[PDB]
This record gives structure tokens, C-alpha cells and sequence, in this order.
RNA sequence: UAAUUGCGAUAACGAACGAGACCUUAACCUACUAAAUAGUGGUGCUAGCAUUUGCUGGUUAUCCACUUCUUAGAGGGACUAUCGGUUUCAAGCCGAUGGAAGUUUGAGGCAAUAACAGGUCUGUGAUGCCCUUAGACGUUCUGGGCCGCACGCGCGCUACACUGACGGAGCCAGCGAGUCUAACCUUGGCCGAGAGGUCUUGGUAAUCUUGUGAAACUCCGUCGUGCUGGGGAUAGAGCAUUGUAAUUAUUGCUCUUCAACGAGGAAUUCCUAGUAAGCGCAAGUCAUCAGCUUGCGUUGAUUACGUCCCUGCCCUUUGUACACACC
């Protein structure tokens, strides 16, 4: 019938593409995956310390396919939460931009996204047909 | 005939729409496509301050809005019409600006 | 004052006494039998997987298991 | 120049304020009252309003 | 409360004094008639005056 | 204890010292000849149904 | 050709711009279907006109609704009364007063104000207090 | 029924189960009964809703508060103890869980369990500190029906929070146990305990 | 699921680094009873030892325990980056040192007496027993005990 | 004070305003300040009429 | 009656101020004016799926029209309309329908006569009088100080956890501000674990920052009731930025340290509906620094629609040996 990723739910499609890049096994993940907190709003590293990065790549894939183009300040201000910054009240917090940039390098070297005119990095043809096939998988798994 | 844009600002609404009425009058007169003039949302400069000298309890405050009105008109005219509607259509209290491209 | 590892004895006690109940959650499991909650959730995943009880209303904060029959 | 319209209109209000206190101290012996400002390109004007312009 | 004041009530009093062969039992007629016949400075006060005039004529038709 | 049903006849008015206890006359829902004054705690409308632990107190104005 | 209407739905500070055209029964919100709207509870609260009046009322019409402003709760309220009053204005313009009154009496015998945007807007913060009514603690000594 | 198919993929559990009979998400507000006829027309169980998260307008006159579908007032008193002011989506989630648990522990209609608990649990007298002059005399007083259902809702939720507070037995579980042991006159649920206490001090001070 | 019913491989409270450790809780929070390691450091050292964290601390025996303690007290030999440590540049030596159970408070006293025989302002306010960071004293920390 | 402000009020009243008042505050005759408030005609103090119908 | 607001009655009659009215701002408008400095519809061009005719998108303007939403000039709209009741048969209230709204529609601006020995001589080249005026009571500079610490008090933030913390993952606002003789806001590209630093753009602003992709929230889970992974002060070590200078940690980041507190007495503070209460943002401050205030949204209640018992306030009567007036 023709399926997009707006046709499929959030958390399901994200988990599906996370396990998709796990099954493909090529991501150029960093060698320090167990170290970075991904944000100073955090207080512990991502405690699913094996598929968090696959899942974050799935998140940025979904979030770019719903949107026009992004760089890194969008991603940091998005995924960063609110830090328990002490006896001082909370605020809004920038995240780890370096993991974000390494994600974007990964998605370009795969062929997910490209750096784009009018700035930013937009989703390309291989990434779009990829996400369409995988959203089709997630909506065809329903027996 | 030059793709010009007049832009007007003030803080007096009566006089502002008066200037706009006069410019729309001359634009209706000289029959240009004119892009019928545009209201912009006001810039409302608030300076909220203490109501006191010296510092003193019951710590009130007053507010002092000023409001700023901005408008623009988008025209196509030869140079004589341009300088005509520029320099015969002036009135105190309203700032005028012309941009050519 | 609870337990934190299996023994195969309380395992069989689960196997017998959870089908006696018709309402199952981690907190009522660790209030009746002696478990520290997390292992009760492991047990709820096992008793969902091998069908002994019935999830009706699963939520990440709260799962509601019941009698299969 | 190249000043945003917020700062420009605040500057014009300040300008009127400063002229008003200036003439208020200067021409107080004269019978001064106020200032109207005629902002025009090509030689703008200031309308001093007093009672004794024969001595102004 | 909805107690109107004398800068409404005397106005409507004199208005039914000097325009009885107009001013029926319809508010909208009365409001348009007030906007033509009267010298008013504000919409909200005019609405008040006409409402009270309407109420007065409504009491007049019963006695 | 044979609990007493009742039905509101009419309120009288909130009395008591702080004001927060109304007095209502109620009919016993089975004896239409017998209505009775009764102190009530919360908010009481008309014609609704009261419950009583006794029927023969009929307490008075409170100050 | 191509019958159409755009209507709105607002609540406290949310705007959904509803649009009903003739169609096939494709309902959506921002391209996503309305069965993906995730406050996770108010799925049925935004199905509420459809589960109320029936789905054969969606014979040959498709929907698009767009959201900006107004949180999560109030923006799905914008979605629901957008789609409600949009179907209402559709039954005003392209079919008759009979079926328009049937639907309007359905929504007002289930008057959850799907036919009036709810007109309680915030109050401004004032001095003395971190809110509109309240004040600070005063000490007195 | 022949449920309809269309260009939209909406499940038959959404439509055919709940079109033409608009129960609830499940477990109807239809075929419901109030036990005592003093909660008639103070407890609006006359009309079924779907979710208790309706933007209520009901405090804005005096007595329109009685016409909230009483799941709404239960989940509206569920938001207390300060840090849970204004967390209504979590409160309706807790209500859905505790009604499912009521359904498990008793095959009866959960809304019937709740409303019969309200009947069984509303305190029917009150004691009130009256001064007169002097040293704080007390007086018994009858109670309004609407004040009774007010007090009862507050009691059920209060007992639920204070029991499940430091305890691992979750809030839906403790609320459901409060509902069961409030429906029956158990005298093991807090609200039944406090109803006994207030009626007892009224019986003393009358 | 993941249920394991072994009786003898598990045992209760054990001892590491001159300190007894309750084995009835998981590892990365269990090691934090050692005064000197934290949640973050225990997390990273168990990740560098490659031990599954769905198990508690009573099991996962002696060879993996030596793996734990060696990777803990040799960070540069087990490629923990330097900034992660708890005594970074360490004036007297220059080399880095992740300090641990007793040495944290021993070197704490050592640095205190280091700059207090120097007679700097901080060591002076330490020996006077008052608040050291440049904060107000005149209201808080009263009845300091 | 009294003669001077009487002359002022008389002048503006005959000059055609509908209302005028002149407050002279401060130290008159003794070492304690006492105000004098000179008003003729009627004056309004309340809302937006004060702004667009009064100079001060 | 919100009211010296009115209906009335009357040795008073006409009035002025005050309330009101007026003004802002919030809401409603298929109604005019129009909007490449905002949207929308269609057309191209194009990505991808489905392929069936459909859908998801991009596409500064490829290009044509329109104003529903944003906007704001002009207005309209409410008067308590309609109806029942109630009342000397008035002013009014009470209920129901209608609608955008019926507490004065909300919320403010304004708010009198007379007063205070209330605050300010330290905002003022506003001023008097006393005082000093060249080794100054003027400036100006280098440090210190206001930041000291047995202790008493005021305001607040974080909390005492499972309605919770943590970790993923979803991801939704409004008010604003922002640089010409300056380095303002920063998108973006790179590097850094982070703070940040770089290469450079945009923007004098409805454009660029910005839909400020805010927090709370909510889903999938780790933890199990243990002062424990709550709470995060204390305290050491390092790393940066701002500044001529950072110790009396400026402040930010990374690790380690884990204290008191188990919802807190007598007392007592605030609140009647988008309200309290929770939740963050922007601004004033600013070379940096907000735990503060000024304002904005987000989520949004329970309970009374009362009374004069207490804290008091207005009017009349009565009483006084008070008039600085019950201190």
C-alpha cells in the first residue's frame, strides 16, 4: 500500500532499526563506547551499554526522515534533558556533541545521510529506501 | 520601473495609518501592483521597574510598555514617481525608509 | 530481609504456589514468597514465556498477571 | 547608522528628552514650554515653543 | 452586581421621555436607534443605555 | 440500629459560629406528616436524601 | 471539482489547522495516522468523534490536521475538536442541515465542547507571588 | 455487526467492540447500579465516558462538581501530596491499573466495586468544634450527601497513598485492596477504620 | 528467562582490597562500598574486565576477581583514560595515580600536611577546622558537631 | 503665596480652562513644611480622561 | 449593590470629585482590507514506497491563486439577551436555554479629601543650614574589606525516594533579546569525554539564532525497600572559559569523598478556577556569576461559593474622666 515511517510507531521502529544495524554489523562505532555519558545531564552512562549507539543511530535516522535537515546543535539541545545539577535548580543542558558528530560521520560513510545544501545534513536515497523497507518489515511482522 | 520597497515605522497609530492611507491613495492613483500594505506585529518594548527611589518595603513595580508599529509597502515605479512619493509624502512622527532592491 | 538468588527449592515453590494464586505481580510475589523483586520480574518473564500465568495488562511500571484458567 | 529600529526609536525619545531639559534650563527666563520635532531628510527642524520669541 | 448607575439610568429615562414614538421592545432596534439619535462616546456605555431603555419600555407596555 | 432515611423539605440558612453548618427541615421519607429541623455539615440542596443515626435530637441554633 | 474545507481546533494555546476533503477514509495527523498520537491514553479521546458517531460517517472523506503550540495534552485536544468541528462544517457545506443537526446534537448530547473552543485562557503573572493569585511568604518577625 | 473497513487501518477491537455500544475502553458504565438511594443524582454514573481526563469546568459554579463521572473525581484526588500535583496522565494510568486489578481479584464490575465502596465507606455523621465560650466543646451534626462523597473519595485515596508510601506493594494494588476491603465491611481498610472513628466520636459527643 | 539455581558457586559477603564486601548485591554498586571507587569507576572497570552485570557479587569468582582488582589498580595498563582517575597529576610524583581504599585518605592527609607545612590559607582553615571553600560561615554549619 | 497663586488661578480660569490646581509644598513661614493647595473649577483624578485631558 | 451602586423616603435642592465610565491585554468572528518579513491550495522538478488512480516528503520564491490558523487596521459582538420564579410588586437577585463569554466576562492601568514627623540629603549640577576644603571629609592608584564566625532570626532551593531515582526512547510552548565605528546572538563544518576551542556563515531582526525540538511529561526497561543506586552538602585532585588580575575553591566540566535528614513541635504563610500546586524558559543583573525578583508558557487539582468566632475594614446607635487620641 506504500508505507512511510510516519505510518509506523516511534519506539517500535527505533528498536527495529537498532537491531537492524546490529544485524548488519557495519556502523564504525567508536572504540570508547562505554565511557561517554552522552550528556552532562546524565549521571550514569547508558546502562544498556551494547545497543545504545545502534539505538541512537536509529533515533537520528527517524528524526531526520521526519524533518528537513540538521547539524549538531539541534541534536544536542534535543536529546539533552535536565541535569540534576546540584542544590541549585535544574536547567537545560547541552549533550555530547562528539558522539553526535561521530554518528553523522557514520551515517555518511554508510550512505544514510549526506551533507546538504542550505547547510545541515539531509537524508539520502539509500537511507530513505532503507527506512521504508524496515518500516515495511515492522508493519508486516503482524502475523 | 524599479522594484522598490518603502518601509515605515512609528509610535502614533492614527498618523501611521494616515501616512499609509496617503501612500495607498497615490498608489491607487498611479496604478501599480503595490502588494496591499502589510501590518507587522508590534514590537512592545517593556521596561518594568521599581516604583520607588531608595529601596523600601511593599516592593511594588510598574511596567511601561511602549509599542512600536512597523509597516511595509512593495512597489514598482519609475524614478520620478519614486522621488515624488518619497519627498512629497512626509509628515512628522513617522520614520520612512526606501530600499531599492 | 529477602532473597537474591535461586535454590531450585523456592523455584519449585513458585511452580506450585503461583498457579494457586489468580492475581500475580512482583510485589505480591515478594510479599508472599521470599524474593527481592528483580528475580520476581525474571520469574514473571519466565512464566509468561513458558505459559503458566496470563499477562492481561503489561506496563513498564506495572504488570498484571493472572490465572491461566 | 545601520541601527535597529528599537534602538533608533529609543534614541529619538532620548533625543527629545535631552533637548527638553536643555531648553527647560536655558529659556526658563523667557517663558519656554516645549519642543516639537520635525524629522525630515534635507535639513530637519526643531519647533521651540515659548511665549516670548521676540526675545528668543 | 448588575446594578447600573445614574449615568445610564437618567440617560435612558430622558430618552424614553423624548422618543416614545420610536423605541419598541427590541434591543437591536433600540441600539441602532441610539447610535443614530444619541450623542454617545463609547460602544459599551451605549449598549448599557439601550438595554436599560429596552427594559423601561418593557415595563411601560405592562403599566 | 434502625437508620433513618430523610428527604429535604427546605433549607433555612447556614448558622453555627463559623457559619459552616446549615439547618434543613427534612421529612422522614416514610412519614409525610413528620418533618424536622436538623443540623447538616456540608452543602445541602433541595429534595435530596439524608441519613440519620437518630431521629429525636432536633438540635438548635449554634453559637 | 475537488470539494474542501479547512477548519480549526484550538485549546489553551494550541492550534490544529484541520482540513477535510472528500476522499476514501484516510485520516492523519502531520502525515502520521491518528492511531499513533502518543500521550498513550488519549488515543480514544481523539478517536472520540469517530467512535461516537460511527465510521460510516467517514464514507468518502480524508483528513489532514497540523499542530503547533500548546503542550501535549492541549494539543491533542486541539486535534480532537479540529477533526470534530471540521466534520461538522463538512456536513454544513456539502450535505444537509438534517445530518448537520444529527452530528451537532451528537456532540452536544455529548457536549465535551467539540463545537466550541474552550475559552479559558491563562492569567498574567503579577508582582507579589510566583503566580497569578498567590503571594510569597511574609514574615512579620 | 459487520465492522467497516476503510482507507485507515483501525482495529476491530477499537471499532466493533466499542462502536454502537460506548461502554468504556472496557468494563462499562452501563448496567450499573447504586446501592443506596442517597447517592442517586450525586454520583453521575448515568452516562459512560471513555477517559477521566476531560478538561473539567466543574468547580466554576457551586454544585456542578457532582456531575463529574466519579472516576474523574477519584483520579482528581489521586494527585495529592505536593510533588504529584498536576500529573493527571499518571493518575489515569493508575486508575486503569487498579481497575484491572479489581477485575482480577473480583470478577464483579469494577465500577460497581468502586461505587458500592463509596456507599459503604462514606461517613454519615460528623463532629464539629464549636466554641460558644470557653474550652472547645464538640457537637455532632448530620452530613450533606455531597460532603459525604467528598469525604469518602478523600478517605480512599488517602489510605491508598499512606499505605503504599514506603511499601513495595504498588499504589494500584493498595488502592484496589482499599476498594475491596471498603466494599466489604472489613475494618482492615483505612477508610472504613476512619469512618468507624468519626461515627464513633459523633456517637460519643452527641 | 535467565534463572540459575546453583547453591555452591554462590556464597554471601566476601572480602576485597582489605575490605569486606556484601556479595548479595550487583557488582558495579557492590564495589562502591570500597571507599575510593564510585559508580562511574566501578561501571567502567567492570566494562573493561568484561563481566556481565545481570549477576550479583557473590558469584563471578577468583580469576575474574583478580581481573577486577588488576584492571582497577592499573588504569594505564588497561587503557583507562587519564582524566577518569581520582588523583590526577599528583604534585609530588607527576605520574597519575587512581587512588583506592586506604590510600585515598592517606594521600588526603599527605596533601593536607604538604600544603599545611607550606602554611597556605586552605591548610590554615583546615587546621582551624572551619569551612575551606570560600563560602559564608556566619549562618550555616552551626552546631557543626 | 496666596496672592501669587490666586493671580495664577484667576488668569487660567479666565483664560478658559475648565480646571486648575496649584500645590505649593515645602517650608513657608516656620521650620515645618506645610502644603497649600489652590484649586478653582472642577478636576478629574480618575482614569484615561486624566491623561488625554490634563497637563501637569 | 463590588460600592454614598441604585430603587426609594424625606428641610432640603441642585452639584463636584470617588466608584463607575475611560485605556491596555486575553479570548469569539467563514465579514472588508492584505500579507516572500506568516501560512495554505494547485502546478512543475525530484526522493522513496506502493504500484492502482494513492501516500510520505523536499523543492527561496520553477510558477499561479486564496486568508481558514499567525498578524492587525477597521469593526461587530453583551445589554445580563430570552424565559420562568422572586420582590412595596422597583432597584435587584436565583435558576434554565441561547451563544465566545452572563462573578463588573477575565486580568490589569487609573484610583479622591485629609494624613504619616513612614523611606530617601547615598538617584539628582534638587536644595537649605551646620562641617571640611590641599598631610582633604575632593578625586586617583595598590592591596584588604563588605565573603570574617560559639550563636539568634527572615526569605528560598534541594530533598527524606517506587506517583521514585536512573538509562534509553518519544519531543510539545509563550513572552523576549541580540552587534557601527563592534565583537552582539550564533546556525552550521571540524576537534574535544566534557567544559569549550577552532573554520566561517546568517541576522540591525515576523527572516538569522528559533518551531528557541524547554522542563515536567509519557513509553520500554535496571534497581526492591536497604539512610540504598534517595538526598548531594562537606572535601581532595585535575581540566577550561570570562577577566589586567580568579587565593578569601569567579563560575563551568571529569573523577573520588557520602554528612545531617525517615514528610519535621509550639507557631504560622498563601489560594476560589486554567486558579493553587508542580514544571522549565526569557529578561532586569552581565566581562562572568540567579539558588533572587520581573514577567511567560507547560501540566493542572481537592474544597467552601459561607460566616463575623478569631485578624481586621466600612456605616449607624450608645458611652467616655481619651484628643499624642487605648501603646
Amino acid at each position: 500500500p506504500g508505507v512511510s515511517v510516519r505510518d509506523v510507531a516511534a519506539q517500535d521502529f527505533i528498536n527495529a532499526y537498532a537491531s537492524f544495524l546490529q544485524r548488519q554489523g557495519k556502523l564504525e562505532v567508536p572504540g570508547y563506547v562505554d565511557i561517554v555519558k552522552t550528556s552532562s545531564g546524565n549521571e550514569m552512562p547508558p546502562q544498556d551499554a551494547e545497543g545504545w549507539f545502534y539505538k541512537r543511530a536509529a533515533s537520528v535516522a527517524r528524526h531526520i526522515y521526519m524533518r528537513k535537515q540538521v547539524g549538531v546543535g539541534k541534536l544536542n539541545k534535543l536529546y539533552g534533558g535536565a541535569k540534576s545539577r546540584g542544590v541549585r535548580p535544574y536547567k537545560h543542558i547541552d549533550a555530547s556533541g562528539s558522539i553526535n558528530r561521530k554518528v553523522l560521520q557514520a551515517l555518511e560513510k554508510i550512505g544514510i545521510v549526506e551533507i546538504s545544501p542550505k547547510g545541515g545534513r539531509r537524508i539520502s536515497e539509500n537511507g530513505q529506501r532503507d527506512l521504508d523497507r524496515i518500516a515495511a518489515q515492522t508493519l508486516e511482522e503482524d502475523e | 520601473i524599479i522594484k522598490i520597497r518603502i518601509t515605515l515605522t512609528s509610535t502614533k497609530v492614527k498618523q501611521l495609518e494616515n501616512v499609509s492611507s496617503n501612500i495607498v491613495k497615490n498608489a491607487e492613483q498611479h496604478n501599480l501592483v503595490k502588494k496591499g500594505p502589510v501590518r507587522l506585529p508590534t514590537k512592545v518594548l517593556k521596561i518594568s521597574t521599581r516604583k520607588t527611589p531608595n529601596g523600601e518595603g511593599s516592593k511594588t513595580w510598574e511596567t511601561y510598555e511602549m509599542r512600536i508599529h512597523k509597516r511595509y509597502i512593495d512597489l514598482e515605479a519609475p524614478v520620478q514617481i519614486v522621488k515624488r512619493i518619497t519627498q512629497i509624502t512626509i509628515e512628522p512622527g513617522v520614520d520612512v525608509e526606501v530600499v531599492v532592491a | 530481609q529477602h532473597a537474591v538468588i535461586l535454590d531450585q527449592e523456592k523455584y519449585d515453590r513458585i511452580l506450585k504456589e503461583v498457579p494457586t494464586y489468580r492475581y500475580v505481580s512482583v510485589s505480591v510475589l515478594v510479599d508472599r514468597l521470599k524474593i527481592g523483586g528483580s528475580l520476581a520480574r525474571i520469574a514473571l518473564r519466565h512464566l509468561e514465556k513458558e505459559g503458566i500465568i496470563k499477562p492481561i495488562s503489561k506496563h513498564s511500571k506495572q504488570a498484571i498477571y493472572t490465572r491461566a484458567t | 547608522a545601520l541601527i535597529s529600529k528599537k534602538r533608533k526609536l529609543v534614541a529619538d525619545g532620548v533625543f527629545y528628552a535631552e533637548l527638553n531639559e536643555f531648553f527647560t534650563r536655558e529659556l526658563a527666563e523667557e517663558g519656554y514650554s516645549g519642543v516639537e520635532v520635525r524629522v525630515t531628510p534635507t535639513k530637519t527642524e526643531v519647533i521651540i515653543r515659548a511665549t516670548r520669541t521676540q526675545d528668543v | 452586581g448588575r446594578v447600573r448607575t445614574k449615568t445610564v439610568k437618567r440617560a435612558s429615562k430622558a430618552l424614553i421621555e423624548r422618543y416614545y414614538p420610536k423605541l419598541t421592545l427590541d434591543f437591536q432596534t433600540n441600539k441602532r436607534l441610539c447610535d443614530e439619535i444619541a450623542t454617545i462616546q463609547s460602544k459599551r456605555l451605549r449598549n448599557k443605555i439601550a438595554g436599560y431603555t429596552t427594559h423601561l419600555m418593557k415595563r411601560i407596555q405592562k403599566g | 440500629t434502625p437508620v433513618t432515611l430523610a428527604k429535604v423539605i427546605k433549607v433555612l440558612g447556614r448558622t453555627g459560629s463559623r457559619g459552616g453548618v446549615t439547618q434543613v427541615r427534612v421529612e422522614f421519607l416514610e412519614d409525610t406528616s413528620r418533618t424536622i429541623v436538623r443540623n447538616v455539615k456540608g452543602p445541602v440542596r433541595e429534595n435530596d436524601i439524608l441519613v440519620l443515626m437518630e431521629s429525636e435530637r432536633e438540635a438548635r441554633r449554634l453559637r | 471539482a475537488v470539494p474542501s474545507v479547512q477548519t480549526f481546533g484550538k485549546k489553551k494555546s494550541a492550534t490544529a489547522v484541520a482540513h477535510v476533503k472528500a476522499g476514501k477514509g484516510l485520516i492523519k495527523v502531520n502525515g502520521s495516522p491518528i492511531t499513533l498520537v502518543e500521550p498513550e491514553i488519549l488515543r480514544f479521546k481523539v478517536y472520540e468523534p469517530l467512535l461516537l458517531v460511527g465510521l460510516d460517517k467517514f464514507s468518502n472523506i480524508d483528513i489532514r490536521v497540523r499542530v503547533t503550540g500548546g503542550g501535549h495534552v492541549s494539543q491533542v485536544y486541539a486535534i480532537r475538536q479540529a477533526i470534530a468541528k471540521g466534520l461538522v462544517a463538512y456536513h454544513q457545506k456539502y450535505v444537509d442541515e438534517q445530518s448537520k443537526n444529527e452530528l451537532k446534537k451528537a456532540f452536544t448530547s455529548y457536549d465535551r465542547t467539540l463545537l466550541i473552543a474552550d475559552s479559558r485562557r491563562p492569567e498574567p503573572k503579577k508582582f507579589g507571588g510566583k503566580g497569578a493569585r498567590s503571594r510569597f511568604q511574609k514574615s512579620y518577625r | 455487526f459487520t465492522p467497516v473497513v476503510l482507507a485507515t487501518p483501525i482495529p476491530e477491537e477499537v471499532q466493533q467492540a466499542q462502536t454502537e455500544i460506548k461502554l468504556f475502553n472496557k468494563w462499562s458504565f452501563e448496567e450499573v447500579e447504586v446501592k443506596d438511594a442517597s447517592l442517586v443524582d450525586y454520583v453521575q454514573v448515568r452516562q459512560p465516558i471513555f477517559v477521566a481526563h476531560t478538561a473539567g469546568r466543574y468547580a466554576n459554579k457551586r454544585f456542578r462538581k457532582a456531575q463529574c463521572p466519579i472516576i474523574e473525581r477519584l483520579t482528581n484526588s489521586l494527585m495529592m501530596n505536593g510533588r504529584n500535583n498536576g500529573k493527571k496522565l499518571k493518575a489515569v494510568r493508575i486508575i486503569k491499573h487498579t481497575l484491572d486489578i479489581i477485575n482480577v481479584l473480583t470478577d464483579q464490575n469494577p465500577i460497581q466495586v468502586v461505587v458500592d465502596a463509596i456507599t459503604n465507606t462514606g461517613p454519615r455523621e460528623d463532629t464539629t468544634r464549636v466554641g460558644g465560650g470557653g474550652a472547645a466543646r464538640r457537637q455532632a451534626v448530620d452530613v450533606s450527601p455531597l460532603r459525604r462523597v467528598n469525604q469518602a473519595i478523600a478517605l480512599l485515596t488517602i489510605g491508598a497513598r499512606e499505605a503504599a508510601f514506603r511499601n513495595i506493594k504498588t499504589i494500584a494494588e493498595t488502592l484496589a485492596e482499599e476498594l475491596i476491603n471498603a466494599a466489604k465491611g472489613s475494618s482492615t481498610s483505612y477508610a472504613i477504620k476512619k469512618k468507624d472513628e468519626l461515627e464513633r466520636v459523633a456517637k460519643s459527643n452527641r | 528467562s535467565l534463572v540459575v539455581q546453583e547453591q555452591g558457586s554462590f556464597q554471601h559477603i566476601l572480602r576485597l582490597l582489605n575490605t569486606n564486601v556484601d556479595g548479595n548485591i550487583k557488582i558495579v554498586y557492590a564495589l562502591t562500598t570500597i571507599k575510593g571507587v564510585g559508580r562511574r569507576y566501578s561501571n567502567l572497570v567492570c566494562k573493561k574486565a568484561d563481566v556481565d552485570l545481570h549477576k550479583r557479587a557473590g558469584e563471578l569468582t577468583q580469576e575474574e576477581l583478580e581481573r577486577i582488582v588488576q584492571i582497577m589498580q592499573n588504569p594505564t595498563h588497561y587503557k583507562i583514560p587519564a582524566w577518569f582517575l581520582n588523583r590526577q597529576n599528583d604534585i609530588t610524583d607527576g605520574k597519575d595515580y587512581h587512588t583506592l581504599a586506604n590510600n585515598v585518605e592517606s594521600k588526603l592527609r599527605d596533601d593536607l600536611e604538604r600544603l599545611k607545612k607550606i602554611r597556605a590559607h586552605r591548610g590554615i582553615r583546615h587546621f582551624w577546622g572551619l569551612r575551606v571553600r570560600g563560602q559564608h560561615t556566619k549562618t550555616t554549619g552551626r552546631r557543626r558537631a | 503665596i496666596r496672592r501669587a497663586a490666586y493671580g495664577v488661578v484667576r488668569y487660567v480660569m479666565e483664560s478658559g480652562a475648565k480646571g486648575c490646581e496649584v500645590v505649593v509644598s515645602g517650608k513657608l513661614r516656620a521650620a515645618r513644611a506645610k502644603a497649600m493647595k489652590f484649586a478653582d473649577g472642577f478636576l478629574i483624578h480618575s482614569g484615561q480622561p486624566v491623561n488625554d485631558f490634563i497637563d501637569t
